[PDB]
């Protein structure tokens, strides 16, 4: 799971 | 029973719905379109299947793709398209509805994804992030699939949890799906005879 | 200079550009260029209102070519695509030399579905910039979409000739894609013509070494062979596809057809027996025989071989995997699986076989739940839970049984016990949220949901859930507010009749609630169309991006997706449910310290929205036009005739006076579902009652409709009988359509003031029709439908 | 790997450990006790036991640094396995984690208070090398139901 926030 | 197939743009609304149910990291529809329209051969989905038997329109439900078919898992995949490494991919998101876990769905999706990245895109490796406390996901990636830990990313997720950045090197022949047909004489289709022998 | 402000807009110094443009207009406040670019800087700094006023002043004063372009961009940004086209065009016709404008026009023209003109724009851009493959691909796509297929193929082929030996490694993916795309067009144009198909196959063979989409190539190859009647060749390719993905059912059935054994269970048994040896972990070889075996003993043996090993490994979805057999082969398969799984359980010991024990109990719970034996279903899940109370899934199944029993609060509570075991897992959180919404406990639902949202600048997660486009939550909440609304409308009417006095305190309290819930229901439902319009707008970038990226086949699939957005299930759900509010607002118009609550229910940023409780939506003077512009028109322009909801059609047109469209919807419904359907019957009776000379419809319509009903349905209904006050429409209805056709009775009941046929008898008929239904369904009808 | 494994307890699955303690040792733990384990000076160790990935037992132990007689060291505060998963070495594995933590912390004593009436459990700790210390401790165990009962203390020396 990639977090697009950071 | 569950069917595994390649994803199309017709699956992205339900893929987003699955992501929304199963993970705290969420993305706008534009971001799924960016994936499916940039790497249209890389993402896969898992769905129920209602086959005709010898013996309606679609349910108004956010998991449904078609009559008798709803989405229970997906793997959303991209190639790395930042600024000059060799070609490598990223598993943006993988999830499966809880009532469908622990029967090999994630594994099946992942193997199709790794093989596609290699085959379609000549990807040399693939990367992903995973929560340190995610037992199920760690088992899948480290044990089942032999990903490596590349690093620790402190406070990577929004709630502050650390991630592992994980990596796997991809080589075409070892990723072939026929290598994984037997969990444990391994007979194969030679694609030659007549099967009704 | 004004040119200093344009470069200073191109560079993101938006304030910087602004000082400049204010100085210019202090001297000349009627400078068209200056006013226009003011707008676009002001827009890029969120200052939307002012931007709009500066743009519209410049439009009045009207221009320059640079101005035209600025305005083109502003309009694109505010989604006025047709206006953007007007301004980009004016930029050209007023002497711009910027050939990029043709690319921008193609994007905008494509977005609005004007591919005729898009094709003109692709041709001019291609002529100006022949060096970029993207411009060839996009011209070919425009040609194809306009039906110029040979021209499309020629455009692609001409690029290939020029690129022969000049394709770099990084361009090879795009090349592969463009090769397959050409094959697609050749393939469609070949139809069933055997020579053409033969040449399409030759092309596929020729390109195979440069195509990296091997599944796509193999699939096209099989289908070509099939249409060439070379089934054996097809069969080898399908076997090749299965080996690449033995978990894909579709490939197995296509293989059957290529071997000519679709109708031969003997040979099918052998095929899957053989395929099972190659692919032992895969579902299709084990499962497909379960769909055609008829011999009790063979079917039974196969069922056993499929389900027992899953129970043994402890797979949760064992039942769910066989559920489609219980659905299509109920009488045959369920008695057999009941016996198989009960015998398996009796051999198991809870301390030695704990895993099969608990998951076999779980299966049997699911089994008896499916067959509607709820006490037995609870027994079996209880045994699992008591043995291993640490599996969240067991709480889900127990809650689910309680849901079917109508115990919504109890069901939500069990799920909440499960959730507490695993605060990491969003899925159990979401289902717990859903169950609390189903119990109308909105406050608990929102508190639980908010554990997973970015609530950064908000008291809870309502805003986040809107940002991430979470229709699942928003629709369920809309529906929960609507139920609360109807409940409080009841408690409100009971309070009036209990005036026989601070009861006036209790009604002013309830009157607030009725409105608060009515408005929030409608506001939450209106969130959905907003998402789906954004999905349509989201296509904009792709008209150029896909061409650059080299994915033309996927691009055309996006076009088809966009033309179906307003027909997708959650859109149709929000529309259908919202219509309840608009329709009743129409029917009805024919008969403080909120500041605290305001924050807990706000959906959008303060600035974008001040109608937090949806008061403006419920106070509308035009509820029907609002339903049309917000939900129905877009759905209606896109929906296929074979999925169209004619009942919605009927009920919408009935309320805008269009009785002939009501007849058309009724007529088309009957063509599809036939004239024995209670819904057909009830729509007919309601429409007939509308042709009554006393009713508030146009007499010209009552006349034309009376004739269409005579033309079509004279032998289905006693049409002559609307003049006899003694004729028992309700009795006729039950004679023809039976007294158990619940949905048809409920339709009449909805029109009971307009079409009185004995509201009290109708009601009692619905009540005695309920007994065959599950308890939850019985109760929601008694409480929310009647 | 081995069908039984141990892994860490986190705030997110704390409720799993609480459920395990409630079904294996009813009426002893205030939910506050569990909550204090992950709220941000005494050090606790926690651990869950999984059987084929199912949580079926757990452990809460406490480092007791210091005036104190020879009941310094590691105190076992909870150690429990679901009934149907007993007699598969899982309790032994959890106890061994506790004992091992004792030595990591360079301590030499592990101890536990049990209900004086719980003979079966006492015998299990004695089979694992624990010894009773003195005699029954008057009304040491307060229940959640306000009830009370006598405890015994058991101890085990670690090199
Ligand atoms: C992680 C999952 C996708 C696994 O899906 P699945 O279909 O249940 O996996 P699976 O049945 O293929 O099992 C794969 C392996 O993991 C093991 N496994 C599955 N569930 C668990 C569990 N709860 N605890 C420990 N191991 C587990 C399983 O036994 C198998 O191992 P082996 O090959 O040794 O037999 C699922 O748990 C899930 O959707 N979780 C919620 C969403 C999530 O956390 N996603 C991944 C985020 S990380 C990367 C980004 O994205
Ligand atoms: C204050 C507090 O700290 S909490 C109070 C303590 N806990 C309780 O009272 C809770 C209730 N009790 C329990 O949860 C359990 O009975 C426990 C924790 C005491 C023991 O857990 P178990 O997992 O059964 O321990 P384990 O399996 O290691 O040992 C039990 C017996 O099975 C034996 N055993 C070990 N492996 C196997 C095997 N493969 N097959 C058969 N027997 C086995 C052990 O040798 C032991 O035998 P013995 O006592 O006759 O010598
Ligand atoms: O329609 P809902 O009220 O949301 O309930 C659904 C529905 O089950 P029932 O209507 O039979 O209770 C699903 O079955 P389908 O309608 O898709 O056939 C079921 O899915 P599965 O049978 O595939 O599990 C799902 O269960 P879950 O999401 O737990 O897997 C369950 O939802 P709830 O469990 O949330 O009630």
């Amino acid at each position: 799971s990639y977090s697009m926030e950071h | 029973p569950i069917n595994i197939r390649r994803a199309t743009i017709n699956d992205i609304i339900c893929m987003q719905n699955a992501n929304l149910h199963n993970l705290p990291e969420n993305y706008m529809m534009k971001y799924y379109m960016y994936h499916i329209l940039s790497w249209p051969e890389a993402s896969f989905v898992a769905t129920t299947t209602t086959l005709d038997c010898e013996d309606r329109t679609i349910k108004l439900d956010p998991t449904y793709l078609a009559p008798g078919e709803k989405l229970v898992g997906y793997v959303l995949v991209k190639m790395n398209d930042d600024p000059n490494e060799p070609p490598n991919g990223h598993i943006t998101s993988l999830s499966v509805m809880r009532t469908y876990r622990r029967m090999g769905i994630a594994e099946n999706l992942m193997r199709q994804a790794l093989f596609a990245l290699r085959e379609v895109h000549q990807a040399e490796y693939v990367s992903l992030h995973v929560r340190q406390s995610n037992r199920a996901a760690l088992h899948l990636y480290r044990d089942t699939l032999a990903f490596e830990v590349l690093s620790i990313e402190k406070s990577y997720y929004q709630d502050g949890e650390d991630a592992y950045a994980m990596k796997k090197v991809l080589k075409l022949e070892e990723l072939q799906i026929s290598n994984f047909t037997h969990r444990r004489e391994k007979l194969e289709d030679d694609l030659e005879s007549d099967l009704l022998e | 200079q004004f040119l200093e402000a344009l470069k200073l807009y191109e560079g993101k110094q938006y304030k910087k550009s602004l000082k400049l443009l204010d100085a210019i207009l202090k001297k000349d406040g009627s400078h068209v260029d200056s006013l226009a670019l003011k707008g676009l800087d002001l827009y890029s700094v969120g200052e939307k209102d002012d931007a709009a006023s500066y743009v519209a002043n410049a439009i009045r004063k009207i221009a320059s070519p640079i101005c035209c372009h600025v305005l083109g961009i502003y309009m694109r940004n505010t989604k006025e695509y047709k206006e953007s086209i007007k301004w980009f065009t004016a930029a050209l016709n007023n002497g711009s030399t910027n050939k990029q404008i043709y690319r921008d026009l193609a994007t905008l023209q494509s977005q609005i579905g004007d591919f005729k003109n898009a094709l003109v724009s692709r041709k001019k851009y291609w002529e100006a910039f022949l060096g970029y493959r993207a411009n060839w691909t996009s011209l070919a796509v425009a040609q194809d979409v306009n039906g110029e297929r040979q021209q499309a193929i020629n455009t692609l082929s001409q690029f290939e000739k020029l690129a022969e030996g000049k394709i770099s490694d990084s361009e090879k993916y795009e090349h592969s894609e463009c090769l397959m795309y050409k094959n697609d067009i050749m393939y469609k144009a070949a139809s069933d013509n055997q020579d053409k198909l033969q040449n399409v196959l030759k092309h596929l063979n020729d390109i195979e070494p440069c195509v990296f989409d091997k599944f796509g190539l193999l699939e096209r190859k099989a289908t070509i062979y099939m249409k060439l009647g070379q089934l054996k060749d097809a069969s080898i390719v399908y076997r090749t596809l299965i080996k690449r993905n033995p978990d894909n059912f579709k490939y197995y059935k296509l293989l059957e057809v290529s071997l000519g054994i679709q109708g031969d269970n003997k040979l099918k048994k052998a095929l899957y027996g053989k395929l099972e040896q190659f692919y032992p972990r895969c579902e299709p070889p084990k499962f497909i025989p379960l769909t055609f075996l008829q011999d009790k003993e063979e079917l039974s043996k196969k069922l056993r071989e499929y389900v027992l090993p899953q129970l043994e490994r402890g797979v949760p979805a064992t039942f769910s995997n066989v559920k489609p057999l219980y659905q299509r082969r109920k009488s045959k398969v369920s008695p057999l699986l009941e016996k198989i799984v009960l015998d398996y359980l009796s051999g198991l010991d809870p301390t030695q076989d704990p895993i099969p024990f608990i998951w076999t109990n779980y299966y049997l719970s699911q089994h008896f739940l499916f067959l509607k034996d709820f006490p037995k279903a609870q027994e079996y899940i209880d045994a699992a839970l008591d043995h291993t109370p640490t599996l969240v899934e067991f709480y889900i199944l127990k809650a689910r049984i309680l849901k079917h029993l109508g115990l919504m609060d109890t069901a939500a509570g069990i799920l909440e016990e499960g959730r507490q075991l695993d605060l990491q897992d969003r899925f159990i959180n979401c289902k717990t949220v859903k169950y609390f919404l189903r119990a109308n406990n909105i406050d608990k639902a929102v508190e639980v949901a908010s554990l997973f949202t970015k609530n950064d600048d908000s008291v809870n997660g309502i805003k986040d859930l809107h940002l991430v486009e979470a229709s699942w939550f928003i629709v369920e909440q809309a529906e929960a507010y609507y139920r609360l609304y109807l409940d409080r409308k009841k408690k409100l009417d009971d309070l009036a009749s209990l005036k026989k006095e601070q009861i006036a305190n209790d009604i002013k309290e309830n009157q607030w609630l009725v409105r608060k819930y009515k408005g929030l229901a409608l506001k939450r439902f209106n969130a959905i169309p907003k998402f789906y319009k954004q999905f349509e707008d989201d296509q904009l970038d792709f008209h150029s991006y896909c061409m650059r990226k080299g994915t033309p086949r996927a691009y055309l699939e996006m076009l088809e997706w966009g033309k179906a957005l307003y027909t997708k299930p959650m859109y149709v759900r929000a529309m259908k449910e919202a219509s309840k509010l608009y329709f009743q607002m129409h029917d009805d118009r024919l008969k403080k310290r909120k500041e605290t609550e305001a924050k807990s229910v706000a959906a959008y940023p303060s600035d974008q929205d001040n109608d937090v409780f949806g008061e403006k939506l419920i106070e509308t003077s035009t509820p029907m036009e609002d339903f049309a512009t917000e939900f129905y028109n877009n759905y209606s322009m896109q929906v296929r005739e074979d999925e169209r909801d004619y009942i919605l059609d009927f009920e919408f047109n009935y309320r805008i006076g269009k009785l002939a469209l009501c007849f058309a919807s009724l007529n088309k419904f009957a063509k599809r579902f036939g004239t024995t359907s209670g819904l057909f019957g009830s729509m007919a009776i309601v429409l007939l009652h509308a042709t009554r000379n006393d009713t508030p419809f146009d007499p010209i319509l009552k006349k034309v409709v009376t004739k269409s009903l005579e033309k079509e349905y004279s032998e289905n209904f006693p049409l002559n009988e609307i003049s006899n006050n003694s004729f028992d429409w309700l009795n006729f209805y039950q004679e023809k359509f039976g007294k158990n056709d619940i949905n048809g009775l409920l339709f009449l009941y909805r029109y009971r003031d307009d079409v009185p046929i004995g509201s009290s008898n109708l009601k009692e008929m619905i009540i005695s029709s309920l007994s065959p239904l599950e308890p939850h369904s019985q109760n929601e009808i008694l409480q929310y439908y009647l | 790997r081995d069908i039984c494994t141990l892994d860490n307890v986190y705030a997110n699955n704390l409720g799993m450990l609480t459920k395990l303690a409630h079904v294996t040792v009813p009426n002893l733990y205030q939910d506050a006790f569990f909550s204090a384990l992950f709220a941000e000076k005494d050090v606790h160790f926690t651990q869950m036991a999984y059987y084929s990935e199912i949580p079926v037992g757990g452990l809460v132990a406490k480092l007791v640094p210091k005036n104190e007689l020879s009941l310094k060291g590691i105190q076992i505060e909870f150690l429990g396995v679901l009934p149907n998963y007993r007699h598969k070495s899982i309790g032994s594995k959890l106890l061994k984690f506790a004992e091992d933590k004792c030595s990591e912390c360079h301590q030499h004593n592990v101890f536990v208070y049990l209900p004086a009436v719980d003979d079966l459990t006492k015998q299990w700790f004695i089979a694992h090398g624990f010894e009773q210390v003195g005699e029954t401790v008057n009304n040491f165990i307060k229940g959640v139901n306000g009830d009370e009962q006598d405890a015994i203390l058991l101890k085990k020396h670690i090199s």
